[PDB]
């Protein structure tokens, strides 16, 4: 309808951030270690625990950094 | 036969305001039953029952959500006000406005019913299983099919309000030149349409797994799915009863302002912001259930995004009181302390969204304070504005201001003097849902439970205020319906408006 | 309870836990939902039957 | 008589008059009743909206400031534009 | 053609596949159903009864 | 350990993440503090400056283009500064 | 009564083309037959004597409203009262609706994805559990999405066709496919090797396949209303067009049914 | 903007314009939030006093001064007993406890 | 007064006796709505003490 | 002679909001809010 003014694209970049983090994290989930629908999947243990540490290390591993830092506060 | 046959919006909205009145009425008796168990530790005068004491708080809850601030802002004020607000001489379906009213009465009347059937639906609001599934007895069904008949009524009010604003504006008037509680209330019943159906297959797997032996949520189920489905109908529910509080707001602090208000479409693209951002942070609520840690990553990062739309409103609205000619009357007072303490209610809830804070401050009296602030103070006082602004054209009556500023005084000290000590209580490890308490915890339950007197004054102070009115003639306003009379007809206006654009 | 205890929070058995030692809790419950909170240690994770 | 392109041909013109109303030359609103309400924006911004009502019998009246002038008429038919005269289209 | 030749190939057939009664199979936390004992539309319970 | 009577912050802590969190709770509080002081003293002083006694008749503000990308720019800035800790 | 119409052009006809209704009686009606079927559900639900008549009762006295209720509707269709815009409107309120059904059927299918995807220990992390023989898709279910996706084509022929003949068949052609659909599933209830009290697949099945086949239930007496309307005046207008947008989202529903059950074994 | 706001005040006039933000007189408002503090003090006062069905042993004054002898002190049973909260209280790091202290 | 084709479809000065009857309402709404919670307390405190 | 709308608003600057000083008391309502922060 109207023209959206400067102040909404502001908004829609955060906006969007999370609605592809949003879709992101609803892809991913079926691609992890205890979505398996039989015993079978855990009795190869290599490739189970190479996917369950795959799953693990991804979006922590940008963190590791800082949490053996203790940057857990704004301040120090 | 005027009051139960009526087709017009008018009268179903008046229906609607005095049916949330009764509400508010029902909801305020048991919160005082709530905070007088809670003044002393110990026994209070439930008689160390704590299964009636799950059962007030679980009415006390579902009332004051669904009977009150849902049919007075939404229903009430929206069904009277959208038409001649718009130009339209009446709703789309005049008929299904009926019944989106009349399923109400039905509803609260099996809610009440459940209290008196075996020991009472002691749930809470949110009816969490296996606790639903173990209660014996009829009570549980009572309450939840009264949820699905409230949920109903709400999907149905939606429809008409949004085929009315879409289909039956004014000749020359876009979705440009309407008053902002119009976009509120169209927003609003966006959110209604979308998330309430939810809600319905959630309490439909939860009816299955009672009474059909099912396997939605049991041994064999998965219990982390109901509070899936469940905040994800209840977090857009918060917002569908703030937004025509925010509408309210802005054309109350527009008029006394002598101003428009600043800054439109970001209003309306906060607005929407909000509408959108409130379905995909739902998550927040299920911190301590034991969920993954990037879902618990995600739903930290995505819930603190809604706080900067609600800054540009409420700094809108102070640029729009800015460089003004204000007056400072009832209504406005009550838009001044929705500003100033709604502001008290959001900055909490930062501190909620951060999941590290909320492994300490989940089902405390710290979320409960939180809750009252935006609830009690940003929606009551909303539905007050209104009530101040609105109430000669909706009623009659007018009112007498020295009365109506003794019952703001009242209500808001009672307010800032119930709900703030609760802050302290929860930081300091007192859980929610509880009537017996450790002995340490006693100064603030005391000063809180005198609060709740101030406020049960104010709500007997308010029947008070009314009188006569006082009936003058119209030539300009900024807005539709301060151009008609007080009270206007039965078909308002009777030749349809044009808005004519000059030649610039 | 005695002068020295503290009513309502106070029980028979207790939990007794060493320090230093890096400790693996298993939360569950057996009828409903239920939650372990205290409130000193940052702990409160949901008892859930079957989780 | 504006573009009548894009218009609903029952939208009753005379709101899309080619005329700024002016004190010696008026926009005539036809009415049905001896008052109606009608809207006028402001000239400077589109946004707002100023709504005012017009009675029979009266002086040219301006609405918003430096907008145009008005005269309502009382009469028994409004000519539905669309289908009135553009199906004339003299 | 193939609904109305499945119509006349319809409840002719039989399975006696007995099934051992696992925990997720006949679920009673409420004795019975509102109906009666079976569930609705059952007219073979397989489920099976004096579990060797 | 266990709550104290007109009690107002948190318990003491035995963990270290505990601390943490009672950390980040006071490294927010830092950032509430003056939001909250920024709205309270600009409603006193808009309340007491545009009273009609003081005004003749208002001033046309519909928009300001700076400030609203300024409101909209900083309150961002915070949040992304609360939440990578 | 005779000047009740000439007042109704003088004030609202002549002046805008929107519909004022006049006072009507079964709003309320509609709204304490829910109340009462509610308590006779109740009450059938726990077993209580006297409680399954009490709900039927309820829900025949709310049939009987919406019948009467729809009935004044058509009444109001066939004496002029609805002009174009009218129309459009009751077009926006049937997609409203729409939407509304459709999240509903998005919940229902969230418990099935969720369910489904990651089994649990109570079930010895089994999916589908043992014992459960699963309905296949390479089979009557199959000849069900072909007469399904015959009524779409069907349906679809009517909505664009100028004879009446023409109309009427591919009315009473959608309608006949729909009863097929209905008259099938109910061979696939009683053949099948489970119980809705059998595990979370014979719930999630049993649940979703019922709502889907009362939706096709109530766009087949739809689109049979809708038909009756056209034999006698050869005219529906909104009666066709939204009973065939609501036949049209039924198929949509059973795309996602078909795909995520018999097809994912969800 | 200027025909509402005087419409509005001719519809409501008891609505005073005397040029005061507080418009209403204190002298009208202060007394009656004055009198209905009063009563629902009277309330909160008759709930307490009346409305009781069990007061706890806990709080009678016997106990509270046999507890006000032992401080902020947690027995435990299988070690010495231990100071509680001892950041806010101020125990340094060295004691512990009131038996392991044994004061020079 | 003519609601459905007066000016107005309240006229609230027009009902003989408005003031009375206006807080008889008020006085019952008030009463129902803060006596019907006492009653479910005592309704189902008097079914335990049996 | 007509009826002529009124001059209803002056324009942002001359009226009374030249006497404000906007950035004087953001400025002030900063430095307290960063003084009870600190
Ligand atoms: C609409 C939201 C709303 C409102 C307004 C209130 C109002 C109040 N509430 Fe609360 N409360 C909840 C929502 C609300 N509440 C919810 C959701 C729960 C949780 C239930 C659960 O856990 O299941 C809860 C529970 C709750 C608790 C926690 C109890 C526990 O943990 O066990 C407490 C404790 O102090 C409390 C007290 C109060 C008090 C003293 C008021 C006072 O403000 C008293 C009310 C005074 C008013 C003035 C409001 C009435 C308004 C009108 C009468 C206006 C109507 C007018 C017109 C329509 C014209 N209520
Ligand atoms: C009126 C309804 C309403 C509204 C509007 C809100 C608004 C918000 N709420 Fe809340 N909430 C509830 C009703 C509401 N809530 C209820 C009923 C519960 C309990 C449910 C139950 O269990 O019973 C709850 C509980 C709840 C939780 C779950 C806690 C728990 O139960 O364990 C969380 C967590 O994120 C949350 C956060 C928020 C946030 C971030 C906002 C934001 O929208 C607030 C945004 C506003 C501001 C932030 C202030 C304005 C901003 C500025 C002035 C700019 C400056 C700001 C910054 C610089 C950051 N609230
Ligand atoms: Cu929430
Ligand atoms: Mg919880």
């Amino acid at each position: 309808p109207f023209k959206l003014p400067l102040d909404a694209y502001i908004l829609m970049l955060p906006i969007t951030y999370a609605s592809a983090a949003f879709v992101a994290m609803c892809c991913r989930v079926p691609t992890a270690d205890p979505e398996t629908s039989s015993i079978a999947y855990y009795e190869d243990e290599q490739k189970s625990a190479a996917a369950a540490q795959r799953y693990d290390n991804s979006f922590k591993q940008f963190f590791d950094a800082r949490i053996r830092n203790h940057k857990v506060g704004v301040f120090q | 036969m005027r009051w139960l046959y009526s087709t017009s919006h008018k009268d179903i909205g008046l229906l609607y305001l005095v049916f949330a009145f009764f509400g508010g009425l029902l909801g305020t008796s048991l919160s005082m039953l709530i905070r007088y168990e809670l003044a002393l530790p110990g026994r209070g005068l439930l008689d160390g029952n704590g299964q009636l004491y799950n059962v007030i708080i679980t009415g006390h809850g579902i009332i004051m959500l669904l009977f009150m601030v849902m049919p007075a802002l939404f229903g009430g004020f929206g069904n009277w006000l959208l038409p001649i607000m718009i130009g339209a001489p009446d709703m789309a379906f005049p008929r299904l406005n009926n019944i989106s009213f009349w399923l109400n009465p039905p509803a609260l009347a099996l809610l009440l019913l459940s209290t008196l059937v075996e020991q009472g639906p002691g749930t809470g609001w949110t009816a969490y299983p296996p606790l639903s599934v173990q209660h014996s007895g009829t009570s549980v069904d009572l309450a939840i099919l009264s949820l699905h008949l409230n949920g109903l009524s709400s999907i149905l009010g939606a429809v008409n309000m949004l085929v009315t604003v879409a289909g039956l504006r004014a000749p020359g008037m876009k979705l440009l030149h309407m008053p902002l509680f119009v976009w509120a209330i169209a927003l609003t019943a966006v959110l209604v349409i979308l998330a309430v159906p939810v809600l319905a297959a959630a309490l439909v797997m939860l009816l299955t797994d009672r009474n059909i032996n099912t396997a939605y949520f049991c041994e064999s189920g998965d219990l982390i799915l109901y509070q899936h489905l469940f905040w994800f109908f209840g977090h857009p529910e918060v917002y569908i009863l703030i937004l025509p509080a925010f509408g309210i707001v802005s054309q109350v602090v527009s008029f006394f302002s002598q101003k428009p208000v600043f800054g439109l479409t970001g209003m309306i693209c906060a607005m929407g912001a909000i509408s959108l951002l409130g379905f995909i942070v739902w998550a927040h609520h299920m911190f301590t259930v034991g969920l993954d840690l990037d879902t618990v990553a995600y739903f930290t990062s995505a819930t603190m995004i809604i706080a900067v739309p609600t800054g540009m409103k409420i700094f809108s609205w102070m640029a729009t009181i800015y460089s003004g000619r204000v007056w400072f009357t009832t209504p406005m007072w009550f838009a001044v302390g929705f500003i100033c303490l709604f502001t008290l209610g959001g900055v909490t809830g930062v501190v909620l969204a951060n999941a590290g804070v909320d492994m300490l401050v989940h089902d405390t009296y710290y979320v409960v304070a939180h809750f009252h602030y935006v609830l009690s103070m940003g929606a009551v006082f909303g539905i007050f504005a209104g009530v101040y602004f609105w109430g000669n054209l909706i009623t009659g009556l007018g009112y007498h201001e020295g009365r109506a500023m003794v019952h703001f005084w009242l209500l808001f000290i009672g307010v800032n003097l119930t709900f703030f000590p609760q802050h302290f209580l929860g930081l300091a490890g007192m859980p929610r849902r509880m009537f017996d308490y450790a002995d340490c915890f006693a100064g603030w339950n005391a000063v809180s439970s005198f609060g709740a007197s101030i406020s049960f004054i104010s709500v007997i102070v308010f029947a008070t205020t009314f009188q006569e009115a006082v009936r003058t003639v119209p030539r300009t306003a900024t807005t539709l319906e301060w151009v008609l009379l007080a009270t206007p007809a039965h078909h308002a206006l009777s030749q349809v408006p044009v808005l004519r654009t000059a030649s610039s | 309870v005695q002068p020295g205890q503290l009513r309502v929070l106070e029980v028979d058995e207790r939990l007794v836990l060493p320090t230093n030692t890096l400790i693996r809790l298993l939360v569950t419950a057996s009828d409903v939902l239920h939650s372990w909170a205290v409130p000193a240690l940052g702990v409160k994770m949901d008892a859930v039957p079957g989780r | 008589y504006r573009p009548l392109g894009d218009k609903e041909l029952w939208h009753e013109a005379w709101m899309y008059e080619d005329k700024f109303g002016t004190e010696e030359d008026p926009i005539i609103v036809p009415s049905l009743e001896a008052e109606r309400i009608i809207g006028v924006t402001d000239p400077e911004d589109e946004t707002l909206v100023v709504w005012g009502i017009l009675k029979d019998g009266e002086p040219p009246r301006q609405f918003v400031e430096n907008g145009e002038f008005y005269v309502l008429k009382h009469v028994e038919y409004i000519k539905k534009v669309g289908d009135v005269l553009e199906a004339i289209e003299g | 053609a193939f609904m109305l030749y499945d119509f006349a190939v319809g409840l002719e057939e039989e399975h006696h596949v007995t099934i051992p009664p696992y925990p997720w199979m006949r679920i009673r936390r409420l004795p019975g159903m509102p109906w009666g004992q079976d569930g609705l539309f059952e007219g073979h319970p397989r489920v099976a009864t004096t579990w060797p | 350990d266990s709550p104290q009577p007109w009690q107002l912050l948190f318990q003491d802590t035995a963990t270290s993440t505990a601390q943490a969190m009672i950390d980040l709770h006071h490294d927010i509080f830092f950032f509430l503090i003056t939001v909250v002081t920024l709205v309270f003293y600009m409603m006193f002083q808009i309340i007491t400056k545009f009273h009609y006694s003081k005004v003749l008749k208002p001033e046309k503000l519909t928009h300001h283009t700076t400030m609203e990308v300024i409101w909209t720019i900083i309150p961002t800035l915070i949040v992304v500064m609360i939440a990578i800790p | 009564h005779q000047t009740a119409k000439e007042f109704y052009m003088e004030h609202i006809g002549k002046r805008h083309p929107f519909h004022v209704l006049p006072p009507s009686p079964w709003p309320m009606l509609a709204g304490w037959g829910t109340y009462v079927s509610c308590l006779g559900m109740a009450a059938w639900f726990h077993n209580m004597p006297t409680g399954g008549a009490l709900m039927a009762f309820g829900m025949a006295n709310i049939a009987w409203t919406a019948i009467t209720w729809w009935r004044d509707c058509a009444i109001e269709g066939d004496m002029g009262m609805h002009t174009e815009v009218v129309r459009k409107n009751f077009i926006s309120g049937m997609w409203a609706f729409i939407v509304s059904e459709a999240l509903l059927f998005v919940g229902l299918l969230w418990a099935c994805l969720h369910l489904g995807m990651s089994p649990s220990v109570a079930l010895q992390m089994q999916w589908p559990p043992v014992g459960i023989e699963p309905i296949g898709w390479d089979k009557r279910a199959l000849v069900m999405s072909a007469v399904l996706a015959a009524s779409y084509y069907s349906a679809n022929v009517a909505m664009v066709a100028k004879d009446p003949k023409v109309v009427m068949g591919a009315l009473a052609t959608t309608i006949g496919l729909g009863a097929m659909f209905l008259a099938d599933q109910y061979l696939e209830y009683n053949e099948t090797p489970f119980t809705i009290t059998d595990s979370p697949y014979g719930t999630t099945f049993f649940v979703t396949t019922g709502f889907h086949g009362m939706h096709v239930l109530l766009g087949s007496l739809y689109l049979t209303a809708a038909l009756m309307m056209y034999k006698r005046t050869h005219n529906a207008g909104a009666a066709l067009k939204s009973s065939i947008l609501y036949w049209h989202f039924v198929d949509i529903v059973w795309i996602a049914v078909y795909g995520i059950i018999y097809v994912g074994q969800y | 903007a200027r025909a509402q706001i005087e419409r509005w005040a001719a519809e409501h006039p008891t609505a005073p314009r005397v040029g005061r933000i507080f418009e209403v007189p204190l002298g009208y408002v202060v007394p009656r939030v004055a009198a209905g503090i009063a009563a629902a003090g009277c309330l909160w006062y008759m709930n307490n006093t009346f409305l009781q069905t069990y007061r706890p042993e806990s709080l009678s004054k016997e106990f509270l001064e046999e507890q006000a002898k032992i401080g902020e002190v947690a027995q435990r049973m299988n070690a010495p007993p231990v100071y509680l909260n001892p950041f806010t209280n101020r125990i340094p790091g060295s004691i512990l406890g009131p038996e392991d202290a044994k004061p020079e | 007064y003519d609601f459905e084709h007066g000016p107005h479809y309240l006229q609230p000065e027009k009902i003989p006796n408005f003031w009375s009857k206006f807080y008889a309402g008020t006085g019952a709404l008030y009463a129902v709505g803060l006596g019907v919670p006492l009653f479910a307390v005592w309704w189902q405190q008097s079914k335990l003490k049996a | 002679k007509a009826v002529y709308a009124p001059s209803e608003y002056f324009k942002y600057g001359e009226g009374a909001s030249k006497h404000f000083g906007f950035a004087k008391h953001v400025a002030i309502a900063m430095t307290v809010g960063l003084g009870l922060s600190f």
